[PDB]
RNA sequence: GGCGCUGCUGCAGUUGAAACGCCCGUAGUUGGCCCCCCGCCGCCACGAGGAAACGGGAGCGCUCCAGGCAGGUUGGACCCGCCGCGUGGGACCGCGGCGGGCCCGGCGCGCCGCGGCAGCCCCGAGGAGAGCGGGCGGGGGCACCGGUACCGGCCGGGGACGGGUGAAACAGGAUGAUCCCGCCGAGACCGCCGGCCGCGCAGGCGCCUGCCAAGACCGCCUCUGUCAAUCAAGGGCGAAGGCCGGGGGCUAGAAGGCGAUCAGACACCACCGUAUUCCCGGCCGUAAACGGUGCCGCCCCGCGGCCGGCGCGCGUCCCGCCGGCCGCCCAGGGAAACCGGGAGGCUCCGGGCUCUGGGGGGAGUAUGGCCGCAAGGCUGAAACUUGAAGGCAUUG
């Protein structure tokens, strides 16, 4: 019958299906324990860290453009990432030496558009959200 | 890729493996049940001649002897030699000589 | 039947007559063919033999029909069965042929493989037997003392 | 080998009818099938029927009137409390209004009806519809 | 690359790794 | 034509495998032969294959055939 | 949750990813039919006993409401813990000498055969194993043995080229080749017949004669009495190439050498040739080891061919039966090609058992372990990357 039936083969059928699960990507994505520990944020929805460089990325193949970000140290754990900032003329509020505040883009650590190997975004710069920055709702320093 | 005949390009049935013969053409190796195979019958002299011979033989009640061969091709040496053609799809269950 | 050590498929069997009652002709009484059965027992004839004998030549075609009960059974009662069933001593014999034909003949892997299906049909037998009481507790088949025994 | 003879027999009895036979022979009989088929036919699903005696497993008779829209059995047999009656009705019947899940129970073989009138469990052995 | 020859061709590296590692 | 299952025709039911048909049954059969120069009679199984005897003759007169079985320069019957 | 993309209900495994090369076999899972009205499980129902809050739920206008337990004789009813315990059922699923009197309230314990009992065997599977008879077949092992051919040598003859290719060139020849005929040696091989023939567990299987053990099928009024199915672990066999130690050595021929071709040719084509190809004793354990289709069991419109055994009929035939190998094909199935002896009887989904898969890469890689003389084999990740890869079919 392609799989075992009878009133007492329930131990079988439980091993079955616990060796099998792991066959699925998701699920070994979200079980295993080895994407928790490469994971840069730790499974957290944010981080902050400091600013050390700003950049430009060139874009995939049929589009064109060169989008801009930044390289971001992280505070809890030291780590190197490459940010994304939006929505235009904001790289202007960025200076080396910015906490910012960093989350995902989406898709839960997988690459979105075309921006080679960019994971993260800056979301708000020394205190400040960025988004309320580029709408002219609040202002920087100097 | 999908199947392109019943027989597997072959006569094989019932047993797992079969002999091996030479093409009489290139001399590559064919399994016998795949190979192509005609006999034939054709006198030693060939009939432009065959009645010359004849008409200078002193034996009374000669007669010309004659040649069976049986020829085996592999499938290139067959379709390059026009021993066999490709056909149309309705055309290959077609089994009459 | 041909189907525990090959892909055989063959029916071939006996089908017996649905009345169970003597023969028109049945002049015997159960107390004279028990004697023509232990007669043939005692001469050295095996049991599936005697059926064969009983059949073709008393003109009998079940013993049950004009006893009441088998052949092994009645065996059994005039103490005259066989110390090893007639079927695992066949299965032993075949054994020992082919070990003794293999002493010679090194080379012949068919015979190798044909011994280890007869061993294994011998050691499934033994275990039958074994559990239901009609053989020693401590019965094993021994594939080095299986010529000896054949005596015994 | 063979294992579930009642399984054996409906497959059967609907190749026969849906060729579109009269009769149809089942071997081996047994009491199981007896009591599958009685109910079956006090439902008014089949015709008679007949045992016929071979001092082995039985053969029998099936006579069919074109009734029999399908015929299974639930292997294996799991037991029911009598409140997941219903939860298995929507599951293998057609309707909540036609079709028979037959039970084994202490009080014997009946379908599902008998069985929430007499507000009892049991084990499914099969169905018909 | 025809997989035969990539086959090959891994086969080739993964004895050389054996051999390189062998040393030390 | 209407053929009823539970009354099969014999005839048509002999033609079928012995344990195919409704009831399975034997398909042998005994018979009566008479020794060529005894005056007597002995009753023999159609499908021998075992030595079967005259009364005084220590001559054979079967022959094992794998079906139904021959007989030496005897002259038979049914019953 | 979507997601029947984790599938017990309820997925997929011919070709999209996926049936172990094959046979044996323990644990495990599964196991025909039959006696009813006893015992012991399971199972169904009803009870007892233990906590509230939460969750349901009877009644009530915090103005409604999320609430709360209120209130105008009252009320806060009831249900919901559990593989244990008690009562009942008993379909389904298993497992299993007696009386009387001594004797006396019972039970044991022995004592008398005391004369009371029908004293103590379902059946014999279109399960299986064993038997006897009969033919059947490139099924297996050992010894022996014929035939031409390829190659090599020798005698005689005769006298200019022979070989090779698409065309040529290197090899050969007045030390007489090539060609013709006779004689000799050695090692392989087994043609035509040779097949929609046949055999074997698969890998595979074809000269003569002798010996040896086996096998499936058929036939049967022979014997036994469930002795079975499938199978982690474990055992055995396993094309070719390859390895260790001996032997042999014709042919072909990896490597190597050499003549052409070509822009180049280290290739295809020509010529020479080592291991290898053959025998013995072991090792290795893989193939598009294919029907790309696991094993056992049931039902299933028909028309044909061939192989083995048996039976009836006429006068070799002819009609059946069983077992095997094939072709075509209504229904049904399917994404289709196609299958149809199943790939049918399946969203109208449940006969039993074992194995495998879950987008494409990375990768059958790294690492650890076991096996191997080695070459290997078996087991086998992760980081990271990507929007498709793939099947079958249509037109150009
Ligand atoms: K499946
Ligand atoms: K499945
Ligand atoms: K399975
Ligand atoms: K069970
Ligand atoms: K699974
Ligand atoms: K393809
Ligand atoms: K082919
Ligand atoms: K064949
Ligand atoms: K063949
Ligand atoms: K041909
Ligand atoms: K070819
Ligand atoms: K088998
Ligand atoms: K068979
Ligand atoms: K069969
Ligand atoms: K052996
Ligand atoms: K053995
Ligand atoms: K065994
Ligand atoms: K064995
Ligand atoms: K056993
Ligand atoms: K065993
Ligand atoms: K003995
Ligand atoms: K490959
Ligand atoms: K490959
Ligand atoms: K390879
Ligand atoms: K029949
Ligand atoms: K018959
Ligand atoms: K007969
Ligand atoms: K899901
Ligand atoms: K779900
Ligand atoms: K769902
Ligand atoms: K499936
Ligand atoms: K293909
Ligand atoms: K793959
Ligand atoms: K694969
Ligand atoms: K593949
Ligand atoms: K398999
Ligand atoms: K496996
Ligand atoms: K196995
Ligand atoms: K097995
Ligand atoms: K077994
Ligand atoms: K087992
Ligand atoms: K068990
Ligand atoms: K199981
Ligand atoms: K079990
Ligand atoms: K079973
Ligand atoms: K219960
Ligand atoms: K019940
Ligand atoms: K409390
Ligand atoms: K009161
Ligand atoms: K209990
Ligand atoms: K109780
Ligand atoms: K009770
Ligand atoms: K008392
Ligand atoms: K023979
Ligand atoms: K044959
Ligand atoms: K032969
Ligand atoms: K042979
Ligand atoms: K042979
Ligand atoms: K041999
Ligand atoms: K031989
Ligand atoms: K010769
Ligand atoms: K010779
Ligand atoms: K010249
Ligand atoms: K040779
Ligand atoms: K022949
Ligand atoms: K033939
Ligand atoms: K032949
Ligand atoms: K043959
Ligand atoms: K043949
Ligand atoms: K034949
Ligand atoms: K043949
Ligand atoms: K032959
Ligand atoms: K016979
Ligand atoms: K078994
Ligand atoms: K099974
Ligand atoms: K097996
Ligand atoms: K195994
Ligand atoms: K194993
Ligand atoms: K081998
Ligand atoms: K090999
Ligand atoms: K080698
Ligand atoms: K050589
Ligand atoms: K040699
Ligand atoms: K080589
Ligand atoms: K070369
Ligand atoms: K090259
Ligand atoms: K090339
Ligand atoms: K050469
Ligand atoms: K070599
Ligand atoms: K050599
Ligand atoms: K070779
Ligand atoms: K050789
Ligand atoms: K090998
Ligand atoms: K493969
Ligand atoms: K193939
Ligand atoms: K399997
Ligand atoms: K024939
Ligand atoms: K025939
Ligand atoms: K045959
Ligand atoms: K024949
Ligand atoms: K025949
Ligand atoms: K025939
Ligand atoms: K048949
Ligand atoms: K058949
Ligand atoms: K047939
Ligand atoms: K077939
Ligand atoms: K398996
Ligand atoms: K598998
Ligand atoms: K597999
Ligand atoms: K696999
Ligand atoms: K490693
Ligand atoms: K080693
Ligand atoms: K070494
Ligand atoms: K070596
Ligand atoms: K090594
Ligand atoms: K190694
Ligand atoms: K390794
Ligand atoms: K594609
Ligand atoms: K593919
Ligand atoms: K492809
Ligand atoms: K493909
Ligand atoms: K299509
Ligand atoms: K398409
Ligand atoms: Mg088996
Ligand atoms: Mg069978
Ligand atoms: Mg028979
Ligand atoms: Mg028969
Ligand atoms: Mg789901
Ligand atoms: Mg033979
Ligand atoms: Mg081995
Ligand atoms: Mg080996
Ligand atoms: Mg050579
Ligand atoms: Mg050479
Ligand atoms: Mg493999
Ligand atoms: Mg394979
Ligand atoms: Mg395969
Ligand atoms: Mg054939
Ligand atoms: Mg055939
Ligand atoms: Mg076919
Ligand atoms: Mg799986
Ligand atoms: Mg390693
Ligand atoms: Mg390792
Ligand atoms: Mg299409």
């Amino acid at each position: 019958m392609s799989k075992t039936s009878g009133l007492y083969t329930a131990r079988k059928l439980r091993t079955v299906r616990r060796v099998n699960r792991w066959a699925d990507k998701k699920y070994r994505k979200a079980h295993l324990g080895t994407w928790l520990k490469a994971n840069p944020l730790e499974g957290a929805c944010m981080a902050r860290g400091i600013v050390t460089q700003k950049i430009g990325i060139s874009a995939k193949q049929p589009n064109s453009a060169v989008r801009k970000a930044v390289r971001v140290q992280l505070t809890k754990n030291s780590k190197k990432i490459t940010a994304f900032v939006p929505r235009d003329g904001s790289i202007t509020y960025i200076d080396n030496n910015d906490e910012v505040l960093v989350a995902g883009f989406g898709r839960a650590g997988r690459a979105v558009g075309d921006i080679p190997g960019c994971r993260f975004k800056v979301i708000k710069v020394a205190g400040i959200g960025l988004l309320a920055l580029f709408l002219r709702k609040r202002e920087k320093r100097a | 890729m999908p199947v392109k005949r019943r027989n597997n390009g072959r006569s094989k049935y019932n047993c797992g493996h079969t002999n091996i013969v030479r093409c009489q053409n290139c001399h590559r190796c064919v399994p016998k049940d795949k190979v192509i195979k005609r006999f034939t019958i054709r006198n030693i002299v060939d009939n432009t001649i065959a009645d010359d011979v004849l008409n200078a033989c002193v034996i009374q009640g000669f007669a010309i002897p004659k040649l069976y061969n049986k020829v085996q091709y592999c499938v290139s040496c067959s379709i390059h030699n026009h021993i066999v053609r490709v056909r149309s799809r309705e055309d290959r269950k077609i089994r009459t000589p | 039947m041909g189907r525990m050590h090959s892909k055989g498929k063959g029916i071939s069997r006996s089908a017996i007559p649905y009345t169970r009652a003597p023969a028109p002709w049945n002049k015997y009484t159960p107390e004279d063919v028990c004697e023509q059965i232990c007669k043939l027992a005692k001469k050295g004839t095996p049991p599936s033999r005697i059926g064969l004998i009983l059949r073709d030549q008393f003109a009998i075609g079940q013993v049950k029909n004009v006893t009441g009960s088998k052949i092994v059974r009645i065996l059994k009662a005039k103490g005259l069965a066989p110390e090893i069933p007639e079927d695992l001593y066949c299965m032993i014999k075949k054994a020992v042929a082919i070990r003794k034909h293999l002493e010679r003949s090194r080379r012949d892997k068919d015979s190798k493989f044909r011994l280890i299906l007869v061993e294994s049909r011998i050691h499934r037998l033994a275990r039958y037997y074994r559990q239901a009481r009609r053989l020693p507790p401590t019965f094993r088949y021994k594939s080095d003392q299986a010529a000896a025994l054949l005596a015994t | 080998v063979r294992i579930n003879v009642l399984r054996d027999a409906l497959k059967s009895i609907c190749n026969a009818q849906r060729i579109g036979k009269k009769q149809v022979i089942v071997r081996p009989s047994s009491k199981v099938i007896i009591e599958f088929l009685q109910l079956m036919q006090k439902n008014g699903y089949i015709s008679d029927f007949a045992v016929v005696d071979n001092h082995r497993s039985n053969r029998i008779v099936v006579n069919l009137i074109g009734r029999l829209n399908k015929a299974g059995v639930i292997s294996p047999r799991f037991d029911i409390p009598a409140n997941d009656i219903e939860k298995w009705v929507v599951n293998l019947l057609p309707s909540r209004l036609f079709g028979h899940i037959i039970l084994t129970t202490s009080q014997g073989i009946m379908d599902h009806i008998e069985a929430q009138h007499r507000q009892i469990g049991g084990k499914v052995i099969g169905y018909f519809y | 690359m025809r997989a035969k020859w990539a086959k090959k061709r891994m086969r080739k590296l993964k004895r050389k790794r054996r051999h390189m590692k062998a040393r030390s | 034509m209407n053929v009823d299952l539970l009354y099969p025709d014999p005839v048509e039911e002999q033609r079928k495998h012995k344990l195919k048909r409704l009831v399975q049954g034997p398909n042998s059969y005994f018979l009566e032969i008479k020794c060529a120069g005894c005056q007597d009679i002995v009753v023999v199984y159609s499908h021998a294959n075992t030595p079967v005897f005259c009364p005084g003759c220590t001559s054979q007169i079967s022959i094992p055939t794998g079906g139904k079985c021959a007989f030496t320069s005897q002259v038979e019957r049914y019953r």
